[PDB]
């Protein structure tokens, strides 16, 4: 049951610190009872502890000037109940806040996982030096940044933040104040004066840039930029050196996730960390001013969905007129006819697109050129504030088709949009599969939380103890290649991991025996001679060392910077916490993490890069046809560039009969055998 | 008509086309219904109290010669009222009268009887009875039970193919389920042979139970079996031909019938030689012997010859048997067809495997299989078969049991035996065996067909039933150990069997339980409710799969929508509005009759087979004045699927489009709009809103809640209504008109109103009157409003200012931001009455006297408490007070006697140690409602109640003086009256009494008559009612039946006022609930062209991002509404006439196209809905029906109508800093939910409290102490910081640990900061555990 707990419930303060508290009054001074008596003894303000005691029982005014005395540096540690990863809980910096609740980042309710929805919250105080002052040095949501399980740092400005800083960086023809000589302090007379559109095209305000290039030092640099006001706006966030409004800016899209990765690339502590919630201040701050709201006029009805609804219409009518006259099957016909009412409603959410983008004009001077859209629909769903294509495409277009008793798609289909009112049986099938949905999404958590107590019974065993004991054995780093297109690069595998031999490139240096591979210098060897995607690196899961777990053949990483040390539970609690938000939901129907049965090399080989393809570990058989079967069973066909590199392979079964074998070459997207 | 005299005050407006010929029934029938047929007397013998006493009645003993004839039963009076024994707290239930009747007949002497036994009734048991709004009061509790769904009895065909047992092909099997007793289950094995499960035991084969109803073999194959025909004469071979019976042949060699070859030698066996033989007629062939050696003989024939046992029937025959058969001169032979197209050898196998061959070692085996532990003496065998399988008292087959089972038999007459049947079970095994033929059609487990609801009269009479046998063991025991007893009925029946099996029922039940009330809504949608749990329909306690789907038999009845979105999820459901119960539990739903092309008025209830077969067309049609549909393809649905059909095709029609909808989700205007899901949310989020000070009712709306308000039973209505005399917050009486009225005694119609009292929920409720005075109240109109109820209409939630925009950050996800003037405006404040009580008293040191002392106190509570009484009602109680005084003789005499007759002892007198006093539990502090303590008879000295016990003497004698001198004054002026012309003085008797003298004498008759007369029944109207008087103060002052274990209870009703809170919550209807980040100030908030700063913000990217599309149409149209009050407003500040603003009330009532029968000014036109313009003024009550609602186009005529720009939008003004926001803003007015989520009931702070005994942990929330707590995931998230000081000593030093708290404590003197490991106490409570265990563990 533990002890000195508030138990409150989230709100979200947008204001102060990234790690703060808006700790209330009521909630202080409660537990704080200790260091008040403490406090009064030191201080001497009090006489004897029944003194003391009852001064807090009368509720003092003066009390609560030393009780801030306390608790701006007293910190709180905060965990959600359903806890998940160690990020739950983190120390922050209590302030007083009037309220019965919790004013909470919302930058760190998103890595909380938490929502507002009443869910509710554990308030715990730390015990003194260990507790405090190691949640200082380690558990802060600053300190702590990146997530030992993507790799990436886990940060989530979404919302209004990817809205507002959509609508901040944006062009529009025409409109208000062309363009400016004014460059640098644009916004304050420019914007906050008049006659100045948070957003023009067209500016020549120049930005000065910086080079972090030289050695300790940085190099500065200036020249005319066209760029719009409010990119001028977000330029002013960092001072630091950045692109410049060319990746700096971009359309106001996870792109700006994007270019804060690439900004917290480069000393990841320092003004990097602090002043980066600028980003937030401005993107609430401007979103708020910009005001986004939706309505009737927001959402736009394809007028094309009642000849894609009558078509199809009348071709399943011809359908189930063939089946009435016996010449089709009711099975070819069941399925055929989903396939009409899917392909139909592809277009129907194809046309909703068109008319979400060309259909909203801008009326100014002729008009006929008309501007970008500023629907807030759009603007959610390409910047990616929230929302989808297929929650949109249910908002207007067709909703899809599904059944929970049977699994199949039905064979009537919803043809209302949201807008237009639903027929009861839609609303009756619509409920059916949202009731089913419900009861997966009710379903996966426990299962989720099972999976954790095996594999966390599983990792308690990693000591972790010796630093590196010159193991010999590593695994050999290749890419994944599978399919039409490669899934992920070699570059991000063998990124970060120690490296007994790994020659980059025809083996002409590359690197040493005795090299730590990094980001500089794995992304000098990835960029530089890309020929070779196979290195050799060592591996946590091979170590030489007797007793625990060697840090320097596992790896360097952590929520904290890199070059890890002993002690760490490393893989042990950051994989079984890496698990966890996997099986936390299923994707779509779970069918899809299973096996499709559908497959590039199992309907059409398929290559991704022109080049050479060739069979690794197979006999050549020709035929008399003039076709090319493998003799072997177990085959490998590959698609290999000029450079060398392997671009796409998939192992080639017997029976496969490919036009040419070998000397030849293909381009993206080549078929080279067929099999049914 | 349209009259709408209680609806004249607030006029909803109403849209959509579809009319309603069939009202909203009184919705409540089901329980009401269920209840008038549980306590009613009929001469058929409906299921109830006289089914159960016929059943069990008559009563006779074995070989007794005595009997016992039911005379039925009558129920009498409860003792108590409904509120005055809701108030008292004690269970409301009323005797039973009417005993059965005895019999006596003489020994050894036929037909010899003493005297017929007449007994007067015995006291048996208590029946509860049942609130009008279907509740029940048990120790003053609402005890309501949940309606039941389970299987109803009948003959079911199931599919029970096993996904888990890996062979991959079905096998069926068929159950009868009685109502009551074991259940008979028949079951497949790969073997292809019959088997037979009994409760659960193993399955035995079909021959062998069979043969245990002693059929033979020959019965057997005869019976299920066709024994075709076989002739021999001579060896001849003679056989009919069955060429329609069997499709195929293989041929050897030629058969000729009749001088002609049907198939030759080889010949194909084709149709086309096939139709040869059988479209002629063919008649019995003669073949050669080869034939026989292949078929199986049918019959039993033995050799004529000799007496031996060979060729028995079931066997197979030999090419040398039949030289031995044929040769034996038998007449005629029988051969089994046994040929598999359609059909199977079935009960083959049985026959073989059967070790049994006759009933006795059949009866014998199955008494053997049934008890494991006692071998079978035989002489029970027959009375163990018996009432086994077909008996009367263990059948049960019921109502729906012979139903089903002539239904599923295909049989003609409904009523059948009772007791299960050879032919029956033949039957069954023959259907069966067609099912195992692959010929008929299975039925669907969830298929509500099959599916029957049972309610409080089935179960109480099941209940009821087992307690009356379990009477019938013991009287039977009575009547068994006399030979002759007199006056039987009297010490024999003993009433803890009855009172123990309803007091138990309905006391202790699954289904029974108490409601927690927040608003009329949670009460009405709380009270019909479909349970799958309890006695039977729970497969499993958790996960599932096709039982929690959702069948085509849902539609119509139960309600999708709303369900239990906890763990148990598809299991609660709730009936439709107009779904009703038929006769044997099945659920029937309206639907409208069509004739020919035109639709007939007239609508019947459909149940789930009945309308399977039948069409019915979609909610949504044209329809046209000449009664033809206007479309000529009109979508219609025959069964499990919906298609365009032909006017000629439709046999029925929907009526409205809510009948698939329930009352909780019913109330959610826009349906269609808003998405299923988020709707389901919100549908379960309407349950759970408390009701505030000033209840607004909704301007958006759908207009089904003004007639759930009225039969939620929560409002004050009114029974004959009439002119209104006398109004007050107390009481409301009315002078009933002369229309219509009872001859005799007169009087009006009082009510007496329910002040502010405690629900189940800690919520406040209580009833206003809605009327001022002297206004004609009709038939039904409600008087008072219950709590969240506005002039009969329910509102459970309040209106505000509503503005679509992200603030400053302040806004994220589903956060929600409140403005400053709400929190003004006292909106949203609700009362919340927690109940505090101190009982204890029960000690054999002597009794505890209340109050009069408080012990080790000072005089701080002393001031606060009286002195010989408690604390003044209505006082500030803060903290650790002490609410009521009780002390406890503790230790009571000793040496230095008692400390020198309590002189140490100072004033206690008890001694000194009585912690008995209530001791008010800390962080609840509020304000007192009413004291009710207790009250006990033969009590005295008790200053306390005092003031009570008077008030219901001073109140009832108020009330019944009110009544009293409506009648003595109205017989005074019938005497004033009839003393005219017979000497009268209007100086004389306008100053005094008697009348003159009793009207003088006159004219002799009327001296005696009228003056005699009017002594007689002024003395008796005198005396009457003073010995009524006396009657009623006896009960107020005789109190109730105290728990024995107390001498005294005490319990008192407190009061807290909570308002809107920062932390709180707030719902939507379309299901958006989130918490508030902060409460802003006025000035902060955006503001329009007219600076009116904005109530509520919040996330218009929730729209989007949860699918919710209502809240557009919502704000949008509630800005309309408010648009058209804001107007009139206007108007009202402009005193402008009646009739200038009468025609823009007039043109808001009838603009769009029809959608109303609502017309403006109809009646008078100077007043009602005159003055309903200053009732409206504030808004405009608009509904939309649930899926009839309205459309963009008329939503914004109207709001354009309303002056306001026709987008929605308007251009807003920040309030800060006071700068323009880019774009228009979307803006409207929603309405809003406040919940039992606020933050000071959700949020506790604690540090250190009390721990327990056991590993000394602390018990956990709600105990003021405890830090929550942080399980396994946070042991694991310590472990994954890869933090050891969290974690280790979290474990440890907090509770395992005394150590780290004393030094950690010590420790925060001078901040030495360090923290004891120590050794974990609970690691020494696991420890200790092991040292119990025979292997103990001792430390080095």
């Amino acid at each position: 049951r533990v002890d000195y707990s508030g138990r409150s419930v989230i709100t979200v303060g947008p204001y102060l610190r990234l790690h703060q508290c808006g700790l209330p009054k009521k909630m202080a001074l409660e537990l704080f009872k200790p260091f008040i008596y403490g406090k009064l003894e030191l201080r001497g303000l009090a006489t004897t502890i029944k003194a003391a005691k009852k001064m807090v029982e009368r509720e003092e005014a003066v009390v609560w000037d030393i009780l801030d005395e306390v608790i701006r540096e007293h910190p709180v540690l905060l965990n959600r109940a359903p806890t998940l990863h160690r990020l739950g809980i983190q120390a922050f910096e209590p302030v007083l806040i009037e309220g019965k609740a919790i004013q909470l980042h919302p930058l760190v309710c998103a890595a909380y996982n938490a929502d507002f929805d009443g869910d509710q919250m554990a308030v715990h105080v730390p015990l003194t030096l260990e507790a405090q002052l190691e949640a200082r040095a380690l558990m802060m949501s600053t300190n702590n940044i990146l997530s030992p399980a993507n790799g990436e740092p886990i940060i989530v400005p979404s919302q209004d933040v990817v809205l507002g800083l959509y609508y901040m960086t944006r062009d529009c023809v025409n409109a208000k104040g062309e363009g400016m000589v004014l460059t640098g302090p644009k916004e304050a007379e420019r914007l906050y004066r008049s006659g100045l559109a948070s957003l023009h095209a067209r500016v020549k305000v120049r930005i000065t840039e910086y080079e972090k290039d030289a050695n300790g030092e940085l190099v500065a640099k200036t020249s005319l930029k066209d760029t719009t006001v409010g990119r001028a706006i977000l330029w002013m966030i960092v001072p630091k050196g950045l692109p410049y409004s060319i990746v700096n800016q971009a359309l106001g899209k996870k792109a700006i996730s994007k270019m804060l990765n690439t900004c917290y690339r480069i000393l990841g502590l320092k003004p990097t960390v602090i002043f980066a919630d600028q980003i937030m201040y401005t993107g609430f701050a401007y979103a708020a001013r910009s005001g986004a709201s939706v309505g009737i006029d927001d959402m736009v009805i394809p007028e094309k969905k009642h000849e894609i609804i009558s078509e199809a219409e009348a071709e399943v009518a011809e359908i189930q007129e063939q089946f009435q006259s016996g010449l089709v099957t009711a099975g070819e016909r069941y399925n055929k006819v989903i396939d009409i009412w899917a392909a139909a409603n592809d277009r129907v959410s194809k046309a909703m697109m068109d008319n979400l983008q060309t259909e909203t004009v801008i009326n100014r001077d002729g008009q006929e050129e008309k501007q970008v859209s500023f629907n807030s629909i759009y603007m959610m769903a390409d910047s990616g504030a929230r929302g989808s294509a297929a929650q949109i495409r249910q908002l207007a277009g067709m909703r899809g088709l599904m059944a929970k008793p049977d699994g199949s798609i039905i064979e009537t289909p919803i043809t209302a949009n949201f807008r237009e009112g639903l027929n009861v049986l839609q609303y009756f099938i619509s409920t059916h599969g949202a009731r089913k949905g419900l009861a997966d999404t009710a379903l996966k958590t426990a299962n989720s939380g099972y999976l954790t107590r095996r594999l966390v019974d599983v990792a308690q065993d990693l000591v972790v103890t010796e630093d590196d004991c010159g193991t010999h054995e590593g695994i050999m780093m290749t890419p994944v290649i599978e399919g039409g297109d490669v899934k992920e690069p070699l570059r991000d595998r063998v990124l970060g991991r120690v490296t007994a031999e790994d020659v980059l490139k025809p083996g002409t240096a590359d690197i040493l025996v005795p090299r730590n591979t990094l980001l500089h210098e794995q992304w000098c060897d990835l960029l530089e001679e890309n020929s070779v995607d196979a290195v050799k690196v060592r591996s946590v899961v091979s170590c030489d060392t007797d007793f625990g777990v060697c840090a320097h053949c596992y790896g360097r990483d952590l929520a904290r910077g890199h070059i890890i040390n002993k002690g760490e539970a490393i893989g042990v609690i950051a994989a079984q916490s890496i698990g966890e938000p996997g099986t936390q939901l299923t994707m779509r129907t779970f069918h899809i993490g299973g096996a499709a049965s559908r497959a590039a090399a199992e309907s059409s080989i398929q290559v991704k890069n022109k080049g050479s393809i060739k069979l690794s570990n197979v006999k050549s058989v020709v035929n008399s046809s003039g076709k090319l079967v493998i003799t072997s069973r177990n085959t490998e066909l590959k698609l290999i560039d000029e450079f060398g590199r392997t671009k796409e392979s998939y192992k080639v079964p017997y029976g496969a009969v490919l036009a040419k074998g070998d000397g030849e070459q293909v381009a993206g997207g080549e078929t080279v055998a067929n099999w049914d | 008509m349209v009259y709408s005299y209680t609806e004249k005050k607030r006029i909803r407006k109403d849209f959509g086309k579809r009319p309603q010929v069939l009202d909203v029934p009184y919705l409540l029938s089901i329980q009401l219904d269920s209840f008038q047929k549980f306590i009613e007397q009929d001469p058929e013998g409906q299921y109830g109290l006289e089914a159960a006493f016929r059943s069990v009645f008559p009563i006779q003993s074995y070989s007794g010669n005595s009997e016992l004839q039911y005379v039925s039963y009558r129920l009498g009076e409860p003792v108590f009222d409904v509120q005055e024994c809701q108030i008292r707290g004690v269970t409301y239930s009323a005797p039973l009268r009417v005993k059965l009747r005895l019999v006596i007949y003489e020994r050894e002497a036929p037909e010899g009887t003493v005297k017929d036994i007449k007994e007067q009734e015995v006291y048996m048991g208590e029946i509860p009875l049942m609130t009008d709004n279907g509740t029940f009061v048990i120790n003053g509790t609402e005890r309501v039970i949940v309606s039941q769904l389970h299987r109803s009895p009948g003959v079911f065909f199931d599919s029970d193919k096993g996904k888990t047992h890996s062979s991959g092909k079905v096998l069926y099997n068929a159950r009868i389920i009685p109502y009551r007793g074991s259940w008979l289950d028949f079951e497949f094995d790969p073997k292809d042979n019959l088997f037979v499960r009994i409760d659960r035991r193993r399955k035995l084969p079909a021959t062998i139970i069979l043969r245990a109803l002693n059929y033979t073999t020959e019965q057997i194959l005869d019976l299920f079996f066709e024994k075709v025909i076989f002739e021999i004469r001579d060896n001849k071979l003679q056989m009919e031909l069955v060429p329609e019976r069997l499709r195929g042949e293989t041929a050897s060699f030629d058969i000729e019938a009749n001088g002609k070859v049907y198939v030759e030698k080889g010949r194909r066996i084709t149709a086309r030689h096939i139709r040869q033989l059988e479209k002629d007629d063919v008649k019995l062939i003669e073949v050669p012997v080869e034939y026989i050696a292949g078929k199986v003989v049918a019959k039993d024939y033995i050799d004529e010859s000799t007496g031996e046992l060979i060729c028995a029937a079931n066997m197979e025959l030999s090419l040398d048997l039949l030289a031995k058969l044929s040769q034996s001169g038998h007449k005629r032979i029988e051969t089994l067809f046994t040929n598999d197209l359609d059909h199977g050898p079935y009960i083959s196998e049985t026959l073989r495997v059967d070790p049994t061959n006759d009933r006795l070692s059949a009866l014998v085996e199955i008494y053997r299989m049934m008890r494991p532990g006692e071998p079978p003496t035989r002489e029970a065998a027959e009375s163990l078969f018996e009432n086994l399988f077909f008996s009367e008292d263990r059948y049960d087959l019921s109502a729906v049991g012979r139903m089903k089972f002539n239904r599923s038999l295909l049989r003609e007459e409904i009523e059948g035996s009772g007791i299960l049947s050879k032919d029956d079970i033949i039957d069954v095994m023959k259907k069966l065996i067609d099912i195992r033929n692959g010929k008929g059609e299975v039925d669907d487990i969830d298929h509500l067909g099959n599916r029957r609801i049972r309610s409080v009269g089935e179960m109480a009479e099941n209940q009821f039933r087992v307690g009356l046998v379990r009477v019938e063991r013991a009287v039977k025991e009575r009547l068994s150990l006399g030979d002759l007893d007199t006056l039987m009925p009297q010490d024999m029946i003993n009433a803890k069997p009855i009172s123990a099996a309803v007091k138990e029922f309905f006391g202790s039940s699954q289904l029974s339980q108490f409601m927690d009330q927040n608003n009329p809504l949670s009460e009405i949608t709380h009270k019909r409710r479909i349970s799958a749990l309890g006695p039977g329909g729970l497969t499993r306690e958790r996960a599932g799969f096709e039982v929690r789907d959702v069948h085509p038999t849902h539609y119509g009845r139960v309600c999708p929508i709303e369900t239990p979105e906890g763990p148990n999820i598809g299991l609660i459901n709730s009936l439709s509005v107009y779904a009703q119960t038929n006769e044997y539990g099945f659920l029937e739903t309206p639907y409208r009759k069509v004739t020919d092309g035109v639709v007939t008025d007239e609508i019947h209830y459909l149940s789930a087979i009945e309308e399977g077969n039948y069409v019915i067309a979609q909610a949504n049609s044209n329809l046209d004045e000449e009664g033809h549909f206007v479309e000529d393809l009109v979508t219609c649905r025959s069964k499990g699927e919906s298609s365009l059909f032909s006017r000629d095709q439709v046999d029925y029609m929907d009526v409205s489009t809510q009948q698939v909808v329930s009352v909780g989700a019913s109330l959610i205007p826009f349906l269609e709009h808003d998405d299923a899901n988020r709707a389901l949310m919100g549908a379960n989020m309407q349950r759970q809103a408390v009701p505030t000070l000033r209840a607004d009712k909704p301007l958006v709306g759908t207009g089904m809640e003004r007639a759930v308000a009225v039969d939620s039973g929560v409002t004050a209505v009114a029974k004959r209504g009439g002119v209104v005399q006398y109004v007050d917050a107390s009481r409301i009486v009315i002078k009933v008109n002369e229309d219509e009225m009872y001859p005799g005694e007169a009087g009006i119609d009082i009510y007496n109103l329910t002040k502010y009292t405690r629900s189940n929920q800690n919520t406040c409720i209580n009833q206003m009157p809605c009327v001022s005075l002297g206004e004609p109240v009709e038939r039904g109109d409600v008087l008072a409003d219950g709590p969240s109820t506005d002039l009969g209409e329910l509102a459970l939630g309040q209106n505000m200012r509503v503005a679509f925009m992200p603030w400053n950050g302040y806004n994220f996800e589903d956060s929600i931001l409140v403005s400053e003037r709400v929190v003004q405006e006292d909106r949203f404040t609700t009362i919340h009455i927690q109940e505090l009580a101190c009982v204890s008293r029960d000690t054999k040191l002597g009794p505890e006297e209340i109050t009069a002392d408080i012990p080790n106190v000072g005089e701080a509570a002393l001031s606060k408490l009286d002195e010989s009484g408690i604390v003044y009602i209505g006082a500030e109680v803060t903290g650790g007070d002490i609410l009521v005084g009780k002390v406890t003789p503790k230790g009571e005499t000793q040496l230095t006697p008692e400390e020198k007759l309590l002189r140490a002892i100072f004033g206690e007198k008890a001694s000194d140690v009585k912690d008995s006093s209530l001791r008010v539990p800390n962080g609840v502090s509020g304000t007192v409602i009413d004291v009710q303590v207790f009250t006990r008879d033969g009590v005295e000295k008790d200053k306390r109640a005092l003031e009570i016990e008077e008030m219901q003497l001073k109140q009832a004698k108020k009330d019944l003086s009110e009544e009293l001198q409506i009648l003595e004054a109205g017989l005074f002026s019938r005497i004033r009256a009839v003393l005219v012309a017979g000497g009268v003085e209007a100086e004389k008797l306008d100053k005094l009494p008697r009348d003159r003298w009793l009207e003088l004498g006159l004219t002799d008759e009327e001296k005696q008559n009228q003056l005699e007369q009017l002594a007689e029944q002024y003395d008796e109207l005198k005396h009457e009612f003073e010995k009524k008087l006396e009657a009623k103060r006896r009960k107020i002052t005789q109190g109730d039946d105290l728990a024995p274990g107390v001498l005294k209870i005490v319990k008192v009703y407190l009061a807290v006022k909570r308002r809107i809170q920062p932390g709180d919550k707030m719902a939507g209807r379309h299901g958006n609930k989130g918490v508030i980040s902060k409460i802003n100030p006025i000035e902060d908030m955006p503001y329009d062209e007219n600076g009116t700063p904005v109530d509520i913000v919040l996330n218009p990217l929730g729209v989007p991002s949860r699918m919710n599309i209502g809240q557009i149409l919502e704000t949008h149209l509630g800005m309309a509404a408010k648009g058209i009050g804001d107007k009139i407003n206007a108007m009202l500040k402009q005193q402008q006439e009646v009739a200038k603003l009468r025609e823009f009330i007039q043109r808001a009532y009838d603009l769009g196209a029809d959608v109303r029968q609502k017309v403006d000014l109809s009646t008078f036109s100077d007043e009602e809905v005159m003055r309903l313009a200053e009732n409206l003024r504030k808004g405009m009550p608009i509904a939309t029906p649930v899926f009839d609602g309205a459309k963009e186009a008329e939503i914004k005529e109207l709001l354009k109508l309303g002056d306001l720009p026709t987008s929605g939008q308007i251009r807003l003004y920040d309030g800060r800093t006071g700068e323009q926001f880019e774009r228009p803003v979307t803006v409207g007015y929603m309405y809003m939910l406040k919940l039992n989520h606020l933050v000071d009931d959700k949020m506790h702070a604690r540090s250190t409290g009390s721990y327990s005994l056991v590993t000394q942990q602390p018990l956990g929330g709600k105990a003021q102490f405890g830090g929550q707590r942080f399980g396994e995931m946070e042991v694991w998230a310590l472990e994954a910081y890869g933090a050891a000081y969290t974690l280790q000593e979290m474990l440890t030093v907090k509770s395992d640990d005394v150590n780290g708290r004393t030094k950690m404590y010590k420790n925060i003197v001078d901040g030495n900061h360090q923290m004891e490991p120590g050794m974990p106490e609970s690691f020494n409570v696991l420890l200790k555990e092991i040292r119990s265990l025979g292997i103990n563990i001792e430390l080095e």
